[PDB]
């Protein structure tokens, strides 16, 4: 094998779809979805290279 | 919320940004009107006797 399916996931509408205050209250977490996003493009680098 | 450019310097947290590509802002078709649905329901209470 040499490369996998590469994907990507949001955080956001993922956890809580078109509910606002869901999101306020989310972004009372901080900043664990960009973490997220962040190591799933790593890998989608990755692959590719 | 200026331009797209504005949108990356923002979530990037920075004035400067070097070249590449960048994942933000998912969005959505903003859904415009409200319907209501229930059976054709009438079989009413005989308030008249």
């Amino acid at each position: 094998p040499v490369s996998m399916t590469k994907t990507s996931v949001d955080c956001t509408m993922y956890i809580c779809g078109d509910s606002t205050e869901c999101s306020n209250l989310l972004l009372q977490y901080g900043s664990f979805c960009t973490q997220l996003n962040r190591a799933l493009t790593g890998i989608a680098v990755e692959q590719d290279k | 919320a200026l331009d797209p450019l504005s949108e990356t310097k923002c979530t990037l947290k920075s004035f400067t940004v070097e070249k590449g590509i960048y994942q933000t802002s998912n969005f959505r078709v903003q859904p415009t009107e409200s319907i209501v649905r229930f059976p054709n329901i009438t079989n009413l209470c005989p308030f008249g006797e």
